[PDB]
DNA sequence: ATTGTAGCGGATGTCGAGTCA
DNA sequence: TTGACTCGACATCCCGCTACAA
């Protein structure tokens, strides 16, 4: 379960500023350890989540 | 003597994870961009860029006696469109920094240390004005073709950081860095020819050519310098209708040897994860075009053959060197090598290549028992010689059913060995739980400890007793 | 004493670097 | 120019008994 401020920055980078993907991904992955095993088990969830926003 | 530029397996596993994370992000960016391309507001303005003559050229009439000439006309249309796009696109920028080209692990680590919010309007406005880097330029060109009702995919070569790069310091050559980085494009276009039933490759901005890729593509980077920042691994195609397809096999000359080593798809977990992602992104259902494509890919996959070097036969999907045959594998009777490899750098030195489908895996008696199968020379280590047997010497093991009272047949140590579902009796079930044994013993029902891996992980009890056990475990705090 | 408790890996693979033909 | 070969330090897969203590 993720905040709404990170999902906001992520929706915006992913959609309109992918040049800046690199450092943001460094940051956010460092603030949500469980994301690792999540991403390994259930990527399609994270996808749908990024599409709704 | 050793400056030892190598990192810990910890870093290895992190790099693999981040590689997956960056890839997934890339592919999402593509999906969304492909949305923004389908924008209905844009199409209507873009239509007026295309004279009726060009449009008619884009949709020629079926020519029955020689379909080729219709294709020929189609090609001329596509070229005139590319020309007016050169004309539509006035100011073509430089990628800021490295654009969407691959970044180095070092660059990443340091990118934390040191952005124009864009969104969808700004993209549209840009594409309509003709102001942007080459990525936007191509994207616009695909939008335009789409506004003319041609089935036009957007192709994206995803360049996440290389997770097979084990090195600590990863430093790049500076000479001609940008020119060599931009030598080949990150984005481009594919177009479906209904007459020849094939996808045409189109690069209108960087290389400005049009090709019908067979075994070689002008867009695939060659040499070494160009491939540091453009490492062709995941080529994704998005179509009008929100298809998403992995088309790497088209562009990789050696897909099964060279390229397979650099994709996450080389192990089984990987393949399954990638397919999960494609399905997450693939919102339409299979068409016949998919089948014409899959047939092309199959034929390509059967035309690659033995590679021209030994390094390319490590961990090849179809192919293996005689010397890499494991001590525990053998050649299926009456099979043989499917090919030879001239060995670079020794005259006349040749290696035997076998097809992997002709290789059999052998296991000892215990090893089979541990897969729930029983039977219908080498050196071990005290000294012993261990005989191995094939899978077809063996047969499922059906363990005896439990009694009326629910008694389970045990081993010398008073457990039952369950290393595989086959070895669960038919009328019985396995319940794995630290207290499952505590439970069953407390109920004093007939059971048998399960060895699933001297590790007692649980219980084997009759099925009629299942509902009871599940309840007792749940109440374990009250025992 | 006596019961509970605590102490002692080889074949094979991978990748980086350096070296050779 | 490129591939083969060797070498270095990691991994990965597969395969309970003696002695002491309160």
């Amino acid at each position: 379960g993720l905040t709404v401020e990170d999902l906001l920055s992520l929706r915006q980078v992913v959609s309109g500023n992918p040049e800046a993907l690199a450092p943001l991904l460094e940051n956010i992955s460092a603030r949500y350890p469980q994301l690792r095993e999540h991403i390994m088990a259930n990527p399609e969830v994270f996808v749908s989540m990024l599409l709704e926003a | 003597r050793t400056s030892r530029n190598c990192s810990s397996n910890e870093e290895r596993k992190r790099r693999k994870y981040f590689h997956m994370l960056y890839l997934v992000c890339l592919m999402v960016h593509g999906f969304i961009r492909n949305e923004w391309i389908n924008s209905k507001r844009l199409s209507r303005k873009l239509s007026n860029l295309v004279p009726e003559k060009v449009f008619e050229l884009l949709h020629p009439q079926k020519d029955e006696e020689l379909p080729l000439r219709s294709t020929r006309k189609l090609l001329d249309g596509l070229k005139k469109c590319m020309e007016l796009w050169q004309k539509h696109w006035k100011i073509t920028k430089k990628y800021d920094n490295e654009g969407l080209y691959m970044r180095t692990w070092k660059e990443i680590e340091m990118s934390a240390n040191n952005f124009k919010t864009l969104k969808r309007s700004d993209f549209l406005r840009a594409v309509s004005k003709g102001h942007g880097d080459p990525d936007i330029s191509v994207q616009g060109f695909v939008a335009m073709l789409r506004a003319c009702n041609v089935n036009a995919r957007l192709i994206m070569s995803c360049q996440p950081p290389d997770f097979t790069n084990m090195k600590i310091d990863t430093s790049l050559n500076g000479n001609n860095a940008y020119k060599d980085m931009v030598k080949y494009p990150i984005f481009w276009c594919e177009v479906w020819d209904k007459f020849s039933k094939k996808w045409i490759t189109v690069d209108p901005v960087n290389l400005k050519t049009i090709e019908q890729v067979r075994l070689h593509s002008k867009l695939a980077p060659k040499g070494v310098a160009c491939c540091e920042r453009n490492m062709l691994r995941y080529v994704i195609a998005y179509d009008r209708k929100y298809g998403c397809r992995d088309v790497t096999r088209r562009y990789a000359q050696w897909m099964n040897s060279k390229v397979r080593k650099r994709r996450i798809t080389k192990d089984d977990f990987g393949e399954k994860w990638f397919r999960k992602v494609i399905t997450a992104l693939h919102h339409r259902k299979r068409t016949k075009i998919d089948d014409y494509e899959d047939q092309y890919f199959f034929r390509r996959d059967e035309s690659e053959g033995i590679p021209d070097s030994v390094q390319d036969l490590k961990n090849h999907p179809y192919y293996v060197l005689e010397q890499d045959i494991k001590q525990t594998q053998i050649v299926k009777p009456g099979c043989k090598e499917c090919g030879y490899l001239k060995v670079h750098g020794k005259v006349g030195k040749v290696l035997k290549v076998y097809a992997k489908r002709d290789i059999a895996d052998l296991k000892s008696a215990r090893q089979w028992y541990m897969n729930g199968r029983i039977l219908k020379v080498i050196k071990r280590t005290e000294e012993e010689d261990e005989r191995l047997y094939s899978f077809e010497d063996t047969e499922l093991y059906i363990p005896p059913l439990a009694s009326a009272s629910g008694e389970i047949t045990k081993n010398t140590f008073g457990n039952i060995e369950v290393f595989a579902p086959t070895m669960i009796p038919g009328n019985c079930c396995l319940v794995e739980n630290p207290v499952a044994i505590k439970a069953a013993r407390f109920l004093g029902v007939e059971f048998a400890p399960a060895v699933t891996s001297p590790v007692l992980s649980g219980i084997v009890v009759a099925k009629w007793l299942r509902e009871a056990i599940e309840t007792a475990i749940d109440g374990i705090e009250f025992i």
